[PDB]
């Protein structure tokens, strides 16, 4: 039995995808229908979707994507402050790395803490039906 | 017609008005005459890429569309599954159309040379009713 404990992946410097990635094209605008169902996945950077980040750190997306959803938005004033559970800094360059959270920033967001950034007290009730020997005939030789 | 005035439009097209269309033949209606026989992807000397040429498609069909039935914004518009004011595309409205066929009677030549000959009389009555009709703003019906 495990437990995880986790927050929606907000950012504070994510940007609309169409938003960050400057001159529109008709196949980034139009949502055409034809387009969109049927060219090759896009590969894409950690640079059309966060403010700062490199052109470098790439990865693939389905065409049409950022018309399927919207990132979830923190005005500026926030990205100075500790005690919200969103994610300050930067991804994570690599894929794996920036998918799988990235815990520590997390930290801020805590007072003090020598129980860790989550604790637990629960009384775990099972109940398991055997064909056991006994307490008393194990002990007694007989 | 982007004539600026009547003095710039030929004598007859603004003496008579300018020319319609002839009702629909086979040789009357031909394709749109920029009409592609052919589209080329360019490929590679030794390998084409599968994924590509579906793109290619693709394209191609949005193209296809706009040189049959979309050559009008309106009506790439409408395919969209939208629609447009007839103020998005400042065209004229429509309020009524009424079409029927004019038709007459032979008269009867009586005389000794025009005995057996004919000339037909076309008097068509005719009608037509523009439904009433709430004009937003200043301008002409024609």
């Amino acid at each position: 039995t495990l437990a995880v404990t986790r927050f929606p992946p907000t950012h504070e410097m994510e940007m609309h995808y169409l938003v960050g990635k400057e001159n529109l094209t008709y196949t980034d605008i139009a949502c055409d229908p034809a387009l969109m169902a049927n060219l090759p996945p896009r590969e894409v950077s950690l640079k059309e979707f966060f403010h700062s980040s490199p052109d470098s750190a790439k990865f693939k997306i389905a065409e049409g994507q950022w018309y399927r959803t919207q990132p979830d938005r923190v005005a500026f004033p926030y990205n100075a402050l500790d005690g919200f559970p969103f994610y300050s800094a930067l991804p994570s360059t690599d894929l794996k790395d920036r998918v799988l959270v990235n815990t520590n920033n997390y930290d801020e967001i805590f007072q003090s803490m020598q129980l860790a950034h989550w604790n637990m007290q629960t009384k775990f009730n099972i109940n398991v039906y055997r064909h056991m020997p006994t307490t008393r005939d194990s002990i007694m030789t007989s | 017609l982007t004539y600026a005035n009547p003095s710039n439009m030929p004598s007859e097209d603004y003496k008579w008005g300018v020319r319609v269309a002839n009702l629909k033949s086979i040789w009357t209606a031909p394709l749109p005459p920029d009409t592609r026989t052919s589209e080329n992807m360019t490929t590679g000397t030794s390998t084409i890429d599968i994924m590509g040429l579906q793109a290619a498609y693709a394209k191609l069909h949005t193209e296809q569309e706009r040189d049959y039935f979309m050559t009008r914004y309106r009506d790439i518009m409408k395919e969209f599954g939208g629609h447009t004011s007839y103020d998005g595309d400042n065209r004229p409205l429509l309020l009524m159309r009424s079409e029927f066929w004019a038709s007459g009677y032979d008269v009867d030549g009586t005389d000794q040379s025009s005995l057996g000959q004919f000339s037909g009389r076309v008097q068509q009555t005719f009608n037509h009713k523009v439904p009433r009709f709430y004009v937003p703003e200043h301008g002409v019906i024609m």
